[PDB]
């Protein structure tokens, strides 16, 4: 269930693994209480998911490079 | 009350037709509530002034299965 | 904005979910036979195999395999067994009927 | 990578196809030409014995038993109706509202992902699902004994 | 080691051993199976664990078993409930759709197997009508699974894709709008499979929503629209069957009342009053005991139905679920009418029992009998019993 | 007719796969758009912070 | 199996050596890419070259050079 | 668990082979063996749930204990007791 | 206890107002928050963002019987009627966008005649509630015989009435109201306090009115 | 991203069903054979497995009786609950000399060199 394709795990397993470690080392008696201790490993698993964040950073940086080609067309 | 001849062509007006199977109407209900009930989700927090009047609207413009007849069944022209 | 392999996943979520409400609304706006209906069942499963083993190389992650092989077992079953059943119940009504395997007419 | 998309985005076409057409035989004809172009399809993910899988069970078995059942049962009635009632207006409106539109796409909140070919190997399969999945393996068994059972119960005399 | 798994491997080969000796039993022509019954009901008791909700399903299916005379019937029993117990201790989306789907097709094909006389036509077309309405919610199971196994990585079962999920289950207990394929095979399918689906799946589901599901919404709409659809139903549909199919959509409404509030003790004590008025209802043979499980079914007070309706509206009443226990009470009130048609047509009427002429002489008296002393459960009822 | 059938299909699947990815980049930049959005709200909130937050 | 043992052992052997060079290969890659991101993004207000995304575990790159489609 | 329970089954027994007898068109006092044996069951079955009344109330004290819910030993009493009301 | 002369608690009553009764070692609430729609949706000071926030909702439920409607329609139409598929269209259509309509319509009337009387008046109370039903009852039952213009506003203002009693005015009469550990001004029973409030796993239409009432959650 | 060289002659080593448990008792086997658990089975187990085995014999020959085939009937059922019985007792054999329950009595036969 969190066997790997090609390889022995997933690709984020231990991701997983740190962000379940720390739900388990809480000790608030209700999991959506445990839950808002640990938003950093969670928010790091999703990030070894989908990867939304550094496709967000290279987004702009082409905005950027489209607004300093379109506004700017110095000739020598 | 009444007269035994208008009073049975009262009863048996609207049913000279073949009765349809009852497929299409519950694969209907369950595309419906499998598609678009997830736009009340939001509708449990909303104040109770306007859930009872929306519930006493479904009730007010509701319209019965049984007993159900169109006038469009017997036309042969819109 | 984005690349080759974006646009490629794009289309390829963007196919099976029109794919995965084709096969359940389709043959239904269509006004077919049961048949047709089992043949668009079977349109359904394939789309979510397709989601599943899209997901399985995605992750690389075998649960999508798993998956993959049970939908196809469940479905060829399902699809047997109802197919069985519409020759049965034509069997048994086409004597009054004709149009007996369309219940959507 | 033209033809590589255009062969994805054929796999909607024919599900569209296998519903809009009147003959049921045509019908089978796009729901075949539908799990060909899908099992070619599942091979750009690097499934190779998945999509050979997929080919040999939907349209090497099922599909017969789908056309000896339309070849016994179906009278030619397109004419009888069949052209003559049309269609769902409301049908088609939903059809467009949640797969044209996707107003409730699986993605959710996302709206791009990077497409990602695998590896397929068959060991770590055969490992799976002969000790980590046993349990599953033996309930399909179950499910195909209730399949033939049921079938051989269900054969009208 | 494999130690740990010894009921699984019994499981397996007590399948193996009972196919062979029914297949030699059948080489001798035999027109009558008890002794493959008795070797059913002792692979039920064998396969079981020790926990109340498992044994309570396991005494169930035993007792269910009486009723059913074919090989073949048994087998299909049999391994849908295979498909009850396992759902209890799933804890993913595989194993819960796996099961789903396996007592789907033993449903069906049961439902085309046992069907005689003039109404199995009727029979087979309710069962095409369910298994393609089966197979739709099926596909909405497995899409929105791969839905959530895609956006999480994993397999728990946390986020927006869970109202679809409980959407599949709603569809499974027969809640309205959805309830009609429930109202199509209360109207043709004989009373065996009736008495079996009202019955089993129920227990195995709420067992699997109590032991592992969370979601994060409400089931209220739902809940309202079970009962005044079942009640409504019910209070105009003249024919019998379609008078208890709408009941059940009502008591499956209560029931969600007592899912919505937390506090699944009522849940518990309700479903089991009701499984024992439902062994009661479909095995009747002298029809003043009709009149019996209406009153306790319209809640009359020193039956047992009564305990069962007034625990899960003590509980709404402690947690403030005003709306939804006001309803409730109307919907009470509508109920009690039709109870009463039910008392009229079965208990101010001469009686009339037809002797046996074929032996088997009234061959379910026992139950029926035991199961009327719902009259003297009530004195353990009112105790913290089920909690 | 055959042929009036072949030409159809023809038709059908070099349409469909000329037009549907004008639908699919359409989406995909309505998707690059709102994300953009909501990156500058995100970066005004955390001025807004670290201006009220010392 | 003899066979097998042979060429798994010298596989074994082989993938530190080739790993050394990817792992080489990539830093020289990223040393390009934050030059040409400190091109483009020098006059923005606030961007900081280099930000990693995540806190603690190295994110390998999602495509790779094995993977490709059959068809 | 309660004092009279097992007289409380051998009533149920009895009424349960009047039924039985009733059904099948016999007088009450017929076939006086199915009461003896409804009356042995009853009894059994309802000295069973007086017993799993005083288990119900050993599980609710327990669990609520080592949640941390501290029960006066006052109040104890009524939940870790055999009691033969 | 019970005598003939009189009734002795109709005059054993307290001499002064009680302090709060502490029910739980922890006294904070728990609980998921409110989407921002809904609390947008609370907010009664501009009318028309009142009536603009709430309509779409009684809206939905004209949807819902106009989609019904429409396809019972459907179904019945003759072969010759139902292949003309525009005509089909505008008929199905027409009867579905009406009935959304009048739904909105009403729905509207009802949370702008509220909000505008209630900004009138300067307070809350349920006088607001009765104008609106009456107004939007009126306005349903306009041009039919004669039970019809009283009896549809008295069934509007009844549903207004009803939605004050049972939705805000006895939810706000119990806030103190307790299941669990001591009862409420009666601590010296000796009912034990207990760590906390009882975590209960409801549904998103069963929420607690009071932080001490229950904790909601998993 | 350079993958493991894969082995494809080694499976392996599990069990799909996981006890998720350390033993609490001392650990004489952690992989016993059928031959040991069979080895060191109580006298209980055999005894409730004869008396399984009574009683399918009697109540198969009860039931087989109806349709006049009551020996073969009574053997098989006999055969059923004492194979049921057997793989009960050999679980609570090995789940002894595992550790997982109570193994005085074993510990005190299994080890002829490591008596004391
Ligand atoms: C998109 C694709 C399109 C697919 C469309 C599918 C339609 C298929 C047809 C169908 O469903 O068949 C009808 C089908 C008929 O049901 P059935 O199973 O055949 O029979 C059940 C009953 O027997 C019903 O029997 P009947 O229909 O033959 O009628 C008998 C009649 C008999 O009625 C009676 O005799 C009882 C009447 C009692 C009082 C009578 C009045 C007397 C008063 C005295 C006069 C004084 C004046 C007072 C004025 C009025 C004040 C009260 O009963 C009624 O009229 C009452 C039924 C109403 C149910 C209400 C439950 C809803 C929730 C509860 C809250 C609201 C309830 C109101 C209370 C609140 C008020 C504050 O109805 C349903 O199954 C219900 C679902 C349909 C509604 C919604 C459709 C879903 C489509 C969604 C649209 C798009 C999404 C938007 C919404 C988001 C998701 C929800
Ligand atoms: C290791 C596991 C061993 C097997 C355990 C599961 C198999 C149970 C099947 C069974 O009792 O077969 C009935 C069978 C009687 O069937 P039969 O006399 O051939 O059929 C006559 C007709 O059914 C007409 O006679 P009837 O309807 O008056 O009697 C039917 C039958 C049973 O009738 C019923 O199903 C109704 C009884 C309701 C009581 C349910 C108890 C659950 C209470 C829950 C408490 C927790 O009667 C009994 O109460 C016999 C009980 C014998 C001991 C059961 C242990 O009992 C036996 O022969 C003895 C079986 C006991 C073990 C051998
Ligand atoms: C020294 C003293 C002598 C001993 C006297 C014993 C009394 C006579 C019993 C007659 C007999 O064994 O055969 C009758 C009869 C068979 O004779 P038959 O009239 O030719 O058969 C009629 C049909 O052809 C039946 O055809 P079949 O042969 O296939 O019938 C098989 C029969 C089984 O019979 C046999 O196969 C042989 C019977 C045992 C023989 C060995 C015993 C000695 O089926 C049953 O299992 C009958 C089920 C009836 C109910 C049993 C208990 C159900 C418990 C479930 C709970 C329900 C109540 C709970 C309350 C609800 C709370 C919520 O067997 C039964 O009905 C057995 C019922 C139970 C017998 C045990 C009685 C013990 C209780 C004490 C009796 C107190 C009265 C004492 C009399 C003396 C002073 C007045
Ligand atoms: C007429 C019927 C009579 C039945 C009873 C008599 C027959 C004997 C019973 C069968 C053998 C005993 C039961 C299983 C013994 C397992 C104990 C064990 O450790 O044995 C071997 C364990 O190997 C097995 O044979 C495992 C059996 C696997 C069975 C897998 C399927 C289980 C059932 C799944 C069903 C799923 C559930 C279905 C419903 C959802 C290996 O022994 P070892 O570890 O000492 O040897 C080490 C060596 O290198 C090999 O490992
Ligand atoms: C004599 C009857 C006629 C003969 C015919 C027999 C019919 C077949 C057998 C009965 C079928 C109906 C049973 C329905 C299921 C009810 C029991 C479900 C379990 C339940 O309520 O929960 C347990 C309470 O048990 C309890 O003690 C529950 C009390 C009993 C409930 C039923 C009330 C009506 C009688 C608590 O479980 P836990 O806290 O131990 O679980 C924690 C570990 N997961
Ligand atoms: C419905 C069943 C009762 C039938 C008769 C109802 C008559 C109306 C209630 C009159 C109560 C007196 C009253 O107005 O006082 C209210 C006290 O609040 C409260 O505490 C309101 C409680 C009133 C309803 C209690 C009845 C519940 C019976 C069981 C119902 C079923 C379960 C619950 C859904 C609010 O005073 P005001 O706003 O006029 O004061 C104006 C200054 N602020
Ligand atoms: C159909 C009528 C809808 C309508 O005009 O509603 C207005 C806007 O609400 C809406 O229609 C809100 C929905 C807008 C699109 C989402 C508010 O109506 P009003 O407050 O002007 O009504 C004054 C009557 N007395
Ligand atoms: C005439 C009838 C014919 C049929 C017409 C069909 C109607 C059109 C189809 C639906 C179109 C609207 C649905 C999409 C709304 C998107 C809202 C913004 C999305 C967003 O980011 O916020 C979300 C919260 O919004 C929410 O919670 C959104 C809830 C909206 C409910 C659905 C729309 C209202 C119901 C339909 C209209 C009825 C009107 C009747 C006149 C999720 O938040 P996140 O933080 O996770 O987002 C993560 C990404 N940033
Ligand atoms: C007789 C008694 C009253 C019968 C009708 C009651 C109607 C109101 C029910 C109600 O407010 O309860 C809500 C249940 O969810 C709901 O009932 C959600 C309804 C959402 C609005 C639906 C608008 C039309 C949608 C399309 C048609 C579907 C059918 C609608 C009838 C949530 O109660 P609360 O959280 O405010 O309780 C707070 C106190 N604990």
């Amino acid at each position: 269930a969190g066997m790997g394709l090609s390889t022995g795990t997933a690709r984020c397993y231990d991701w997983y693994m740190d962000y379940l470690k720390c739900m388990d080392e809480r000790k608030e008696p209700m999991i959506a209480l445990r839950r808002e201790h640990c938003l950093e490993w969670l928010e790091d698993y999703n990030e070894c998911l989908h990867r939304e964040k550094e496709r967000t950073r290279r987004q702009v940086i082409e905005r950027e490079r489209r607004a300093q080609l379109a506004g700017g067309s110095k000739p020598a | 009350p009444g007269n035994t001849v208008d009073n049975w062509t009262e009863l048996r007006a609207s049913w000279n037709k073949e009765r349809a199977s009852s497929l299409g109407t519950n694969y209907y209900l369950n595309v419906a509530v499998m598609g678009f009930a997830y736009w009340l989700n939001e509708a449990y927090y909303f104040p109770p002034r306007t859930l009872y009047v929306g519930a006493l609207v479904f009730f007010a413009l509701y319209v019965r299965k049984a007993y159900f007849s169109t006038p469009y069944a017997f036309k042969h022209e819109y | 904005y984005y690349t080759e392999g974006e646009i490629f996943g794009t289309t390829f979520m963007y196919t099976t979910n029109m794919m995965f409400w084709a096969g359940i609304v389709g043959a239904v706006a269509f006004r077919r036979n049961l048949i047709i209906l089992l043949l668009s069942a079977e349109t359904v499963m394939l789309a979510c195999n397709m989601n599943f083993l899209f997901t399985a190389a995605y992750l690389n992650d075998i649960t999508g395999a798993i998956m993959s092989i049970t939908i196809t077992t469940i479905a060829a079953c399902e699809t047997a067994i109802g197919l069985a059943l519409c020759v049965a119940y034509f069997h048994m009504r086409s004597a009054t009927d004709v149009e007996a395997l369309n219940m959507l007419k | 990578m033209f033809f590589e998309n255009s062969a994805i985005l054929l796999c909607a076409l024919l599900s569209i196809a296998v519903g809009y057409t009147k003959s049921p035989f045509m019908s089978l004809m796009y729901s075949v030409m539908l799990f060909i172009n899908s099992s070619f399809v599942l091979m750009m993910l690097g499934f190779e014995f998945l999509a050979l899988v997929n080919l040999l069970v939907y349209v090497g078995a099922l599909a017969v038993l789908f056309l000896f059942v339309i070849m016994l049962l179906e009278i030619p009635a397109t004419e009888l109706r069949a052209y003559s009632r049309g269609w769902s207006t409301l049908g088609i409106f939903v059809f467009i509202i949640n797969g044209v539109f996707q107003i409730t796409p699986s993605m959710g909140p996302r709206g791009i992902i990077t497409g990602l070919p695998g590896a397929e190997s068959i060991t770590n399969l055969g490992h799976a699902l002969y000790l980590y999945f046993a349990d599953l393996l033996i309930l399909n068994s179950l499910v195909l004994t209730v399949a033939l059972f049921g079938r051989f119960a269900i054969a009208p005399v | 080691a494999a130690a740990a798994a010894m009921i699984e491997l019994d499981l397996c080969f007590g399948l193996l051993l009972l196919i062979l000796f029914g297949l030699l039993s059948l080489r001798n022509g035999h027109v009558s199976l008890a002794h493959i019954r008795f070797i059913c009901q002792c692979w039920l008791v064998m396969i079981t664990p020790l926990e109340v909700q498992d044994f309570a399903l396991c005494i169930l299916t035993v007792v269910l078993l009486q009723s059913f005379h074919s090989f073949e019937a048994l087998l299909f029993l049999l391994l849908a409930y295979i498909g009850q117990l396992y759902m209890m201790h799933s804890c993913n989306l595989v194993s819960f759709y796996v099961c789903l789907e396996a007592q789907t097709l033993c449903v069906v094909v049961l439902c085309g197997l046992l069907a005689r006389g003039a109404s199995t036509s009727f029979s087979v077309e309710a069962a095409l009508k369910f298994l393609l309405l089966s197979a739709m919610v099926s596909g909405m199971a497995l899409f929105w699974f791969s839905a959530m196994y895609q956006r999480t990585g994993s397999l728990d079962m946390v986020g927006q894709e869970t109202f679809w999920i409980l959407l599949v289950m709603l569809f499974k207990l027969g809640v309205a709008p959805m309830h009609m394929w429930s109202v199509d095979l209360y109207g043709s399918i004989p009373k065996s499979l009736l008495l079996y689906l009202s019955t089993a799946p129920k227990l195995s589901l709420f067992t699997f929503w109590a032991s592992s599901w969370h979601h994060d919404f409400s089931v209220g709409v739902f809940i309202l629209f079970s009962m005044f659809i079942g009640s409504i139903g019910a209070y105009g549909q003249p024919a019998l069957r379609s008078l208890f199919a709408y009941s059940t959509i009502n008591e499956i409404g209560l029931l969600l009342l007592a899912v919505e509030t937390a506090g699944f003790h009522t849940l518990y004590q309700h479903l089991g009053i009701y499984i024992i008025t439902q062994l009661l209802l479909w095995n009747l043979t002298d029809k003043r005991l009709f009149a019996l499980c209406a009153v306790s079914l319209a809640g009359l007070p020193p039956f047992a139905g009564f305990f069962g309706k007034a625990w899960i509206f003590w509980h709404a009443m402690s947690v403030q679920a005003f709306s939804l226990l006001a309803a409730a009470l109307f919907c009470t009130l509508l109920s009690l009418v039709y109870y009463l048609r039910v008392i009229r047509l079965f208990w101010t009427a001469p009686v009339h029992t037809a002797a046996s002429f074929t032996g088997a002489p009234n061959q379910t008296t026992l139950t029926s009998a035991c199961a009327v002393a719902l009259a003297f459960a009530p004195v353990m009822l009112v105790k913290p019993f089920v909690i | 007719g055959l042929i009036r059938n072949i030409a159809t299909f023809a038709t059908a699947v070099v349409g469909w796969s000329v037009g549907i990815p004008f639908v699919v980049q359409a989406r995909m930049n309505g998707y690059v758009e709102r994300n953009l959005a909501t990156y500058d709200a995100a970066q005004r909130q955390k001025a807004e912070e670290a201006a009220i937050g010392g | 199996r003899f066979e097998a043992d042979e060429i798994l052992t010298v596989r074994k052997i082989v993938h530190p050596v080739l790993q050394a060079e990817w792992d080489l290969r990539y830093l020289e890659h990223l040393k390009r890419e934050r030059e040409e991101e400190a091109k483009v993004m020098k006059n923005v207000p606030g961007w900081k070259v280099g930000e990693s995304t995540t806190r603690h575990r190295w994110l390998a790159p999602l495509e790779s050079w094995d993977k490709r489609p059959l068809v | 668990g309660w004092a009279y329970s097992g007289e409380w089954g051998m009533l149920a027994g009895f009424c349960f082979g009047t039924l039985k007898n009733v059904q099948e068109g016999k007088a009450w006092f017929r076939r006086p063996y199915i009461h003896g044996a409804g009356m042995i069951a009853g009894y059994y079955l309802f000295k069973a749930a007086a017993d799993w009344e005083d288990e119900a109330l050993k599980r609710i004290i327990t669990r609520y204990e080592r949640k941390g819910y501290a029960i006066p030993e006052d109040r104890k009493e009524l939940f870790a007791a055999n009691q033969y009301k | 206890v019970f005598s003939g002369a009189f009734n002795t608690p109709s005059s054993t009553t307290a001499r002064e107002p009680y302090a709060k009764t502490k029910s739980s070692e922890a006294e904070y609430g728990v609980d998921t928050p409110v989407p921002a729609s809904a609390l947008k949706a609370a907010d009664k000071h501009d009318a028309l963002a009142y009536a603009v926030a709430n309509a779409p909702l009684i809206g939905l439920a004209g949807l819902a019987a106009g989609a019904q409607e429409a396809y019972m329609t459907f179904e019945r139409l003759p072969p010759t009627l139902s292949r003309q598929h525009f005509k089909q269209a505008q008929l199905l259509l027409g009867i579905i966008g009406k009935k959304t309509a009048y739904a909105t319509l009403l729905g509207a009337v009802f949370s702008f005649t509220d909000a505008t009387v209630e900004n009138m008046r300067g307070k809350h109370d349920m006088t607001s509630g009765m104008v609106a039903g009456a107004v939007t009852g009126f306005l349903f039952g306009m041009g039919r015989p004669m039970p019809q213009p009283v009896a549809w506003p008295l069934a509007f203002a009844g549903a207004a009435v009803a939605a004050d009693f049972i939705g805000e005015l006895m939810p706000k009469y119990m806030k103190d109201y307790r299941i669990y550990g001591p009862v409420v001004h009666r601590e010296n029973w000796g009912d034990p306090v207990p760590p906390r409030p009882p975590i209960l796993d409801t549904g998103a239409a069963v929420r607690p009115s009071d932080p001490g009432q229950f904790w909601r959650g998993y | 991203t350079w993958p493991e060289p894969p082995n494809y002659y080694e499976a392996p080593k599990h069990g799909f069903k996981v006890t998720l448990e350390n033993p609490t008792f001392p650990i004489i086997n952690p992989d016993p054979n059928i031959t040991d658990a069979v080895t060191n089975m109580r006298s209980e187990n055999w005894g409730v497995v004869a008396g399984l085995a009574g009683l399918g014999y009697v109540a198969g020959y009860y039931f087989g009786a109806k349709v006049h085939w009551a020996k073969p009937t009574a053997l098989f059922t006999s055969i059923f609950l004492g194979k049921s019985g057997l793989l009960w007792g050999m679980s609570d054999s090995a789940h002894r000399l595992m550790g997982f329950k109570e193994n005085s009595k074993e510990v005190a036969a299994n080890l002829p060199h490591v008596m004391q």
